[PDB]
């Protein structure tokens, strides 16, 4: 009947939950929920596809990756029955009960954020978004006074897998949670500046590396700090830094684009490719190459679990788009007759590398949000043209129907009615081919009335001087409804999305941070089409008690300072001004009780 | 397991012998080993312990003989600091009034949990129908012997202090304050620093700096530094 | 100390034989370095003083535009000049019509007659197979190629809504 | 600065939140006062 | 004066309540603020963590 009070208080007198928790109980708990839930619904859903089959739910909602084992330690179950049922407090009280708190709070967001896109209600929505952020809250509060207490047992604990989450980390769930807030906290974004420098101090200033990228031998100096076998070593460690190759990999990328360019401009010709197409080709073969190696990863897991986890990516899939059309254009290109179609194709394949160049962007903290931002304003670019759609087609068959132009058909007719009044929001207004005022009056027309030569090459050989009046009061109604209004209504959606994301531009910074220092912790030191090197080593690789204490020591850790942290919030909630004057009511009471027994 | 820097807290066990479990392995007059696994056996947490033979193997209640004077001497103590000694009673018999009695006539602190019933409950309602709150907390007791107990026990209110779950520090400080009683700011250092050691203020305010005691600098010296540190 | 060592460098250049014309460049630059500096005056008033400051971070903010819009440029540029394929070509023309041409797009410069080969005359202006026009530009190469000419109108169909506005009003905001 | 820290310290003095306080302190003294009057 | 050196401790140290105290007790009062403001504003500029 949701008494969180008395289930506190129960529990709190000697009910030994151990026993009592048993599968007739744990599924007659998920039969207390309401007809029309949502989680009433995902059952009947999993059971059509008898136990709760509660663990295939989990399955549907979180994924492989994530989902728990459902059954996992009874606080855990107690848990995810109080998150799936919605029920707020009950479920705060059973994380502050069990342990392993920082992935469980991680999770808990997750399912939560998971669950409020599958709702009808918005309300019902509106509460899960609300318990998700206070769950990230408190594990970010959490995970604050553990890393507070020991950098070294905060980052063991930050990237250990949890078992009652589908092994995943830490990262992983907050990654999947997008809980920007949890990548925001101090020592999540030291411990990934210390993945990002690698072996070399994070205090090296940036002109210092780039110094000592582009003049090797300053290296060895005390230019770079550092936290013969000797020379190789602080080589090895220098080149093998994650920023190191994302420095590396800038500038071939840059040279990538530098040679297409020359190429598509210069040294493309029909005739059999020369020597710089060909290095252009095996060029984007290594990245081909390297992008095939990051899908065999996932960017023991199965190969279809992989994959998936490769294309969820949007850049992955940037780069698959690129990398197909290059793939086209050449294969047009080889072929006689296809030339043209192979450069056409080519050239729209470059607009579609540059693009990419917005990932870069991310390394910066001013740059980073801007790409976030342009990628929303994409969305109302969208929603903007179904209004300038409708105005179009109607200003323009209006126009198209008083002037009458001779030259009709159907791509004049499309060019007059979308394309000329579409450039004149950007200020071109041909007056000579709509105004008769400014045009030649002659009798190029065998139709009754008096008709007009527009100059235009497009604008048609003879128009109809009838009611010329109304074209020009069109254009001057088009000038103020298109050019001003629908482009300022953009405007302003433009300017609320700006806003929205400039509100929290630091924790989108972040988490984009956390994920170019994830992309480049794994991928190979030498940058392409040198990367051939490397995968060549790779594919020669292939083809030819004391944890548990450990573990059971740094958990005892972790729920000590959750009780700390616990104690302190209620010390804090007892000392409020409400309680102080609920304690003094009391008080006043106990001393009328004693004004009244004396007498 | 939590803690970051070195030990600083030592769980002490008083036993009586003949109730230790497998026993006959400690007989060698050296590291000894314990099959805990096989009366009660050790618990391997604690760091010494003390087993008092009582010569009656088997018996129970024993050590208490011994137990007793052991806190005294340390509550007797210096280090040259004095070393408070507190005793906590989380419930109890009819043999934990004794126990408190025989606490209290030699003189040493007593918290009482309210809401765990037995010797604690009865001692701590009696503090803030006599024989009817005897017979409900010991529904077999001798109502004439408990009674004349507790009004013995009751004589001295000034050693028991009543800690309820609606903190532990505070009611530590109220309880050693309590029974102090000298004025030679000798008898203070201890008590001042377990308030700066628990952050204390309002009680070091209150009970500690009072004009009855004749503080000086060089009592107040390291209080000082270990507040600055 | 900028405006002093450009003066001294003009002059300096000036007084030499053979170096007058890059004294006169030297100098006409260093005007504008004087010129600029007249906004400390500004100080005295309370309207026209932290209004420098805000001219200040507001070039900061040009100054991180620019990366968007190299970036577009270079996309946008690249790919209408592989479309278009002047026959005119070598690195300053190719330069000028990547980067210089769509820039003034923004600015409401839209050159149609050397773009959409609609508004050109078609002549045998090329050895290459194909069908190819005559841009009467100076600078829009002697002859364009007529091959998917619709994707470069639809190429700056799409420049002037991601660049007039989009990216525009991005650095507005 | 010593007139401006006494201002201090008496505007906060006068806070409601200290005149709760004070008013819990000196309800727990008539407390008192009435246990040991009986 | 061991009121300024305590005061510098405090700030070194981001000791926010005891170098407010050491500030009310000792002299110098404005022109010790405003060394204060800034140093920890210095300071300020030089850590990583952000908060
Ligand atoms: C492009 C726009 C900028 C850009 O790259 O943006 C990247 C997209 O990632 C790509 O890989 C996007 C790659 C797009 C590539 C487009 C190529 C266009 C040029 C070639 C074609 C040119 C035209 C050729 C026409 C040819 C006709 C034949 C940002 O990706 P992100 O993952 O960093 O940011 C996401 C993203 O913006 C999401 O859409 C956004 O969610 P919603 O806004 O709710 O949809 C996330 O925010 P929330 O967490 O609040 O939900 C953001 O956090
Ligand atoms: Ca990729
Ligand atoms: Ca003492």
């Amino acid at each position: 009947n949701d008494r969180p009070e008395f289930v506190r208080l129960l529990i709190s007198h000697g009910l030994s939950l151990g026993h009592f928790l048993t599968p007739m109980r744990l599924a007659q708990l998920y039969s207390a929920a309401p007809s029309n839930s949502l989680i009433r619904n995902l059952l009947d859903q999993a059971s059509h596809s008898r136990p709760p089959d509660v663990g295939h739910v989990l399955r549907m909602l979180l994924g492989k990756m994530c989902a728990p084992r459902y059954p996992s330690a009874p606080w855990s179950d107690l848990l995810l029955w109080a998150l799936l049922l919605n029920r707020a407090q009950m479920a705060m009280y059973f994380w502050e009960m069990g342990s392993n708190a920082v992935s469980s709070a991680l999770g808990a967001c997750l399912l939560l954020r998971v669950m409020a896109r599958l709702e009808p209600d918005a309300e019902e929505a509106a509460r899960r978004k609300d318990l998700a952020f206070k769950f990230e809250g408190m594990g970010v509060d959490l995970f604050g006074e553990c890393y507070r207490s020991s950098e070294v047992r905060a980052a063991r604990l930050l990237l250990r897998r949890c078992p009652l989450w589908g092994d995943a980390t830490c990262l992983q769930l907050a990654m999947q949670a997008d809980a920007r807030a949890f990548f925001a906290q101090d020592g999540v974004q030291s411990l990934l500046t210390q993945k990002w420098w690698g072996d070399m101090a994070s205090t090296t200033p940036i002109w210092a590396l780039v110094l000592a990228f582009f003049c090797p031998p300053l290296i060895y100096t005390r230019l770079i700090t550092f936290r013969g076998r000797r020379c190789l070593r602080r080589w090895f460690h220098f080149w093998g830094a994650p920023v190191t190759i994302f420095m590396g990999n800038v500038v071939s990328y840059l040279l990538f684009l530098l040679l297409f360019s020359r190429v598509l401009l210069v040294d493309f010709q029909p005739a059999p490719p020369g020597s710089l197409e060909l290095l252009l080709y095996f060029w984007a073969f290594t990245l081909l190459c390297e992008e095939l190696r990051q899908g065999l990863s996932g960017g023991h897991a199965s190969l279809s679990q992989r994959l998936r986890l490769y294309l969820a990516d949007s850049w992955n899939q940037c780069d698959l788009v690129a990398l197909t059309c290059f793939l086209l254009g050449v294969g047009c290109r080889l072929t006689p007759g296809l030339y043209h179609l192979g450069r056409t194709v080519l050239c729209i394949d470059f607009m579609v590398f540059t693009v990419r160049l917005l990932h870069i962007f991310t390394v910066n903290k001013q740059l980073g949000p801007k790409i976030v931002i342009v990628s929303k304003m994409m969305k109302d670019v969208f929603f903007f043209l179904f209004f300038l759609g409708v105005w179009l087609v109607a200003y323009g068959v209006a126009t198209e129907g008083l002037l009458r132009p001779r030259d009709s058909d159907f791509p004049s007719i499309l060019r007059r009615v979308f394309y000329r009044p579409y450039l004149q929001i950007f200020g071109q207004i041909p007056q000579e081919d709509m105004d008769v005022a400014l045009m030649e009056h002659s009798n190029c027309s065998s139709e009754p009335g008096f008709w007009a030569h527009p100059p235009g090459a497009q604008a048609g050989t003879c128009v109809s001087q009838y009611a010329n009046w109304l074209v020009v009061l069109l254009l001057v109604i088009f000038l103020l409804v298109a050019n001003i209004l629908l482009v300022n209504l953009l405007i302003a959606m433009f300017s609320y999305t700006f806003g929205k994301v400039q509100g929290n531009s630091d924790l989108y910074w972040k988490a984009q941070r956390y994920r170019l220092i994830r992309e480049f912790h794994s991928r190979p030191a030498l940058a392409p089409p040198f990367i051939v090197i490397s995968h060549l080593r790779l594919l020669l690789r292939q083809l030819c008690y004391l944890s548990k204490e450990a573990e059971r020591k740094l958990l005892t850790w972790e729920s000590v300072h959750k009780e700390n942290f616990l104690l302190a919030r209620a010390r804090d909630k007892r000392e409020s001004d409400s309680e102080r004057l609920k304690r003094t009511s009391q008080k006043v009471d106990l001393a009328l009780k004693q004004l009244g027994h004396i007498r | 397991m939590a803690s970051t820097g070195g030990t600083k807290v030592v769980a002490m066990g008083v036993a009586p012998w003949g109730v230790v479990r497998n026993r006959d392995t400690l007989i060698n007059p050296f590291p000894a080993r314990y099959r805990w696994r096989g009366q009660f056996p050790l618990d391997y947490n604690y760091s010494a312990f003390f087993l008092v033979d009582d010569g009656t193997h088997g018996c129970l209640g024993g050590e208490n003989r011994f137990r007793l004077r052991l806190e005294s001497y340390i509550s007797q103590q210096k280090t040259g600091i004095d070393i408070p000694v507190l005793l906590l009673l989380i419930d109890g018999d009819e043999k934990m009034l004794t126990r408190i009695e025989n606490a209290t006539q030699a003189q040493l602190p007593c918290l009482l949990v309210a809401g765990s019933g037995g010797a604690a409950d009865c001692l701590a309602e009696t503090l803030e129908e006599a024989r009817d709150r005897i017979r409900r907390f010991f529904p077999k007791g001798d109502l004439e012997v408990l009674q004349a107990q507790v009004e013995r026990i009751m004589t001295r209110k000034e050693l028991l202090t009543v800690y309820s779950s609606e903190e532990f520090e505070t009611i530590v400080l109220k309880a050693l304050v309590k029974a102090c009683g000298s004025s030679e700011a000798s008898a203070y250092l201890d008590e001042l620093r377990l308030a700066v050691a628990w952050n204390r203020v309002d009680i070091a305010q209150s009970e500690l700096f009072r004009g009855d005691i004749q503080w000086r600098s060089f009592h107040l010296e390291a209080s000082l530094m270990d507040a600055l540190l």
